[PDB]
RNA sequence: CACCAUGUU
RNA sequence: CUCUAGGAAUGAAGGAGGGUAGUUCGGGGGAGAACGUACUGGGGCGUCAGAGGUGAAAUUCUUAGACCGCACCAAGACGAACUACAGCGAAGGCAUUCUUCAAGGAUACCUUCCUCAAUCAAGAACCAAAGUGUGGAGAUCGAAGAUGAUUAGAAACCAUUGUAGUCCACACUGCAAACGAUGACACCCAUGAAUUGGGGAUACUUAGUAUCUUUACGGGAAUAUCCUCAGCACGCACGCGAAAGCUUUGAGGUUACAGUCUCAGGGGGGAGUACG
């Protein structure tokens, strides 16, 4: 036997491979990212789909190239996701 | 080339499936095919122009050319054969003997006048 | 309110010459008489003052080109051809 | 060129401009002048006046990609214009 | 009258194209909708067998090791040429439907 | 032999130097053909069509 | 773009979290969020355009859910919304780019389709601007 | 045989006779108006 | 792949 | 010390419209310049008695050199193989390369906005081929016509030709088995193997994984596994249907008959004819 599939509790296996819009409740796929120079150790946040190139505001150059998803982000920089609250 | 001869080259490619593909088609990209031909075309340029007609056919009959070609161009696409499918003069430079016997060399000899 | 239906300067012409002559030569003669371009000076004020000579109102310059028209088609195509054959020398 | 267009239409709202030949050569004469856009269709004796003008004062010349008609436009005006001069900039970085 | 084929005889989906040009048949010339024609890319030798043995024998470069060169050509058909060609036949109702993706 | 292949031209002279006998009437005009250094000819086609 | 002139079926979009308060580690204060609102718009950006630099470097994924009213709100409070709403500026635009194009290309009769499309999106859009009184009167869309 | 029984004639041609009976009377009442 | 038209209610 | 009317507004629809991005995707559209063999013709260089064509022939071409052979020249079409139950387009339609100009869709987004929508008389635009007008062009094929066959007859099928056409520009025409013979929008809907484009990953509290190329449109490209949205589909569970068949692509969820709008039909002919 095994465990029937309860459609207002839905076991984790399903819910994660599911669409954002498809979920049970909706929301984002994307978070922010604390971004520290790669020659500066200033942290910018970044957003995780970002479409507009972000500069470093003291460094003055590229953070993240733009792609048709999640953002590139430049080489030789820590990040890391800050949580989403 | 350097000594004013003008060849047009027509060069044709195919993909290939990579070894694990079990895709149905290795069809490829339009992106990448004019960036496989932009290649093609700068490298045949680059190593041609600056050749004599001499060293230009050299390149081509001992497949140097060739080798170079597939060599660069399949990072770009995945490539099961580059060919060279055909070479033309369309243009020659006004005659000089003088380059004529240069490009022959020692001329061996005739006996057709010679009686039998 | 609209004078007439179908013909427009040409129903000077009255019932004479018949329908399809008329017809050919209004197109021209509506073009001969009307306000072109002036590619010059940026103003619609280019007039025909005999057949191929234009003046325009604006800026008074006198532009040789085309019987009815300001400027033929064949023309275009020829000012683009000697601009692209000037560049590749 | 969209990029002139744009900041052209910030000028419009928020700057300082002047519109014609006499009243730009009159702002260069007196060093008001923060840019001159000159149309392509300019005649080329007032064009070269405009740029001596603009040589002489140090002001920045920008050649528009369009005619007079093209430029009052992306001016919002419904006349031509063939020169422009900018005397404050607004916010439109130029 | 009755659908005979859910294909109605090509390969043409009702949302996939609207027109697709047609090509002249191999044999009669009739023009034919590339996508309906009935097509097939034959490798011919140019000899038999028994021609290929005599042949080889007199050529210095043709024989065990070098190969001798064949013909490649792609055959398109009309409906009507390819029947009575009989590079395909009428088929069972049942047996309508089965497919053949590679040369067998 | 200062044209280019396929420059359209008009009022061209037949002869060197009699100011223009070829292509003259309103809307016409000649095409450039060729040229042949060798012998200093340019081959061009009148508004009849005849190649000269 | 998917459901109106084209028969197109997308279903792109943004999906907005269930919580709405922002997260912890947002120290900007909502009177500052305000006033780089004010300072973009000034330098000529369009409220879709400002609310992408404030989500994509300053960490501002929602401007309503810190100072408590959308973009276009605080514009409008600042004298700063612009004369025309931005989506008919964004059509209108368009109209003026392909009928210029067309001058030329006399030929190009699918671009001559896709500008009847957009002149009716841009009519049916001004109805709706002229009801809710977002557009004068009388304002109409000339070629 | 790809039609059912027509029952007449090969309705294109039919419709030919149509169009050729029809540009007939339409002559007929020209030289009689 | 020459030429094979017709059959009173 | 100076100013101080400025934060109190349902929410952002797995409804619509805009925005930004990969400078994404594609036989989508327009412009320019080139390229490719082939058909036909033309000389040049060779050869000599036939060639062509058919079931068999003949009309036809040919020692005034046909056919055939080689390299070329001109002109107009066309874009083979790759080419697929593949892609793009509202449909009609769309297939060489490069350079260009406006668009279009999908996807991505914690951007914007706030019912702006669905479907339609009237009205408007587009619409294969043939056909029409005026200019071009005229290689190929080819209504009409000519000639040769076949036949009882054959002004048909077959053969040799050939006009209008076929191609382009501009302006008309608005008909197609313009078909999925299936109107548009929305909802639900079982299974297996694929395919096109874009992304993500490498009645339970969380469950894997690689390969190849790799000095510049290159922090690349293609693959493998899994997931996802959109698109054309295949073999196939309910149910439906007079049946053939249809089936997340309905023709299913309908006598247990009601989501919305719209078009058309009422035995066969006369007839899509007459009249206006
Ligand atoms: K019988
Ligand atoms: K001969
Ligand atoms: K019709
Ligand atoms: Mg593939
Ligand atoms: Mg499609
Ligand atoms: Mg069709
Ligand atoms: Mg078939
Ligand atoms: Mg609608
Ligand atoms: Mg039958
Ligand atoms: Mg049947
Ligand atoms: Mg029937
Ligand atoms: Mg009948
Ligand atoms: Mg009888
Ligand atoms: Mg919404
Ligand atoms: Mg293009
Ligand atoms: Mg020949
Ligand atoms: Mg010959
Ligand atoms: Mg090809
Ligand atoms: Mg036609
Ligand atoms: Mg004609
Ligand atoms: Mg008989
Ligand atoms: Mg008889
Ligand atoms: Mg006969
Ligand atoms: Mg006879
Ligand atoms: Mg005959
Ligand atoms: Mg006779
Ligand atoms: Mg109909
Ligand atoms: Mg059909
Ligand atoms: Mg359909
Ligand atoms: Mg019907
Ligand atoms: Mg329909
Ligand atoms: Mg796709
Ligand atoms: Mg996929
Ligand atoms: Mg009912
Ligand atoms: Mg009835
Ligand atoms: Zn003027």
């Amino acid at each position: 036997g095994f465990f029937d599939a309860d459609l207002s509790y839905p076991t984790v296996r399903t819910e994660r491979m599911k669409h954002k819009r498809r979920r049970l409740v909706q929301g984002p796929n994307s978070y922010f990212m604390d971004v520290s120079c790669p020659r500066c150790r200033q942290v910018t946040v970044v957003y995780s789909h970002a479409t507009t190139s972000v500069e470093c505001k003291g460094c003055s150059k590229k953070l993240c190239r733009p792609t048709g998803g999640k953002a590139l982000l430049v080489e030789g920089c820590g990040y890391r996701r800050k949580p989403d609250h | 080339t350097a000594d004013g001869y003008t060849m047009r080259l027509f060069v044709v490619a195919f993909t290939k499936p990579q070894a694990n593909q079990q895709s149905r088609n290795c069809y490829a990209k339009q992106r990448l095919v004019k960036w496989l031909r932009m290649r093609i075309t700068k490298m045949i340029k680059r190593r041609l122009s600056k050749v004599q007609i001499k060293e230009a056919v050299s390149l081509l009959t001992r497949n140097v050319l060739s080798d170079a070609l597939v060599r660069r161009c399949n990072p770009i696409l995945p490539l099961r054969e580059l060919r060279i499918r055909k070479v033309r003069v369309v243009r020659t430079p006004k005659f000089d003997a003088q380059a004529l016997l240069s490009a022959h060399g020692t001329i061996p000899a005739s006996v057709e006048a010679d009686q039998e | 309110a609209k004078r007439t239906v179908k013909m427009g300067v040409m129903g000077r012409y009255g019932t004479r010459y018949g329908a399809n002559p008329r017809k050919r030569a209004k197109k021209l003669e509506v073009s001969q008489h009307a306000k072109h371009f002036c590619s010059f000076c940026g103003k619609f004020a280019f007039r025909r003052k005999a057949v191929g000579i234009w003046r325009c109102d604006g800026c008074s310059k006198t532009v040789a080109g085309g019987a009815y028209t300001l400027s033929t088609p064949n023309n275009s195509t020829v000012r683009s051809t000697v601009r692209r054959l000037r560049e590749l020398a | 060129v969209d990029t002139i267009n744009a900041k052209l239409q910030l000028v419009m709202k928020s700057g300082k401009y002047v519109l014609g030949t006499q009243q730009a050569l009159t702002t260069l004469r007196q060093g008001r002048s923060k840019l001159v856009v000159i149309a392509n269709n300019c005649p080329p004796i007032r064009r070269a006046e405009v740029e001596y003008y603009c040589t002489l004062s140090k002001t920045p010349i920008h050649h528009y990609s369009g005619n007079n008609l093209d430029l009052g436009t992306a001016c919002g005006k419904h006349f031509r214009t063939c020169v422009l001069s900018v005397t404050n900039v607004g916010d439109s970085d130029i | 009258m009755t659908t005979k084929r859910r294909n109605h005889g090509r390969s043409k989906p009702a949302h996939s194209r609207g027109r697709v040009k047609p090509i002249h048949c191999f044999n009669c010339g009739r023009l034919t909708p590339k996508d309906k024609a009935v097509g097939r890319f034959v490798v011919r030798r140019m000899l038999d067998a028994a021609s290929a043995r005599d042949v080889a024998e007199a050529s210095p470069v043709y024989g065990a090791n070098f190969p001798m060169p064949r013909l490649y050509m792609k055959q398109r058909f009309c409906i009507a040429c390819a029947i009575h060609s009989r590079t395909v036949r009428a088929r069972p109702v049942g047996n309508r439907k089965i497919r053949y993706t590679k040369k067998v | 032999g200062q044209i280019t292949e396929g420059c359209i031209v008009c009022n061209v002279e037949a002869k060197p130097g009699d100011r223009g006998t070829l292509a003259r009437a309103s809307g016409d005009y000649c095409i450039i053909i060729s040229h042949n250094h060798e012998t200093g000819r340019t081959r061009l086609k009148l508004p009849s069509g005849q190649k000269k | 773009m998917v459901r109106m002139h084209g028969n197109g079926r997308g279903k792109a979009s943004s999906a907005l979290p269930y919580r709405r308060t922002p997260p912890a580690w947002l120290k900007i204060a909502s009177r500052n969020v305000v006033k780089m609102v004010c300072k973009s718009s000034r330098k000529g950006m369009m409220p879709s355009q400002i609310g992408m630099e404030l989500r994509d470097s300053m960490g501002i994924a929602q401007v309503k859910n810190v100072t408590g009213r959308k973009i276009l709100r605080i514009l409008k409070h600042n004298g700063l919304a612009p004369e025309i709403p931005e989506d008919l500026y964004f059509l209108v635009k368009r109209a003026t780019q392909m009928r210029k194009h067309l001058e030329r290309h006399t030929t190009d009769r699918d671009t001559k389709y896709r500008l009847i499309l957009v002149e009716s999106r841009i009519h049916r859009l001004a109805r709706y601007y002229k009801r809710v009184k977002q557009l004068p009167p009388t304002w109409k869309y000339e070629s | 045989g790809t039609v059912s029984r027509p029952r007449g004639m090969r309705p294109k041609w039919h419709k030919k006779r149509i169009k050729r009976l029809k540009l007939r009377r339409r002559r007929m009442r020209q030289r009689s108006k």
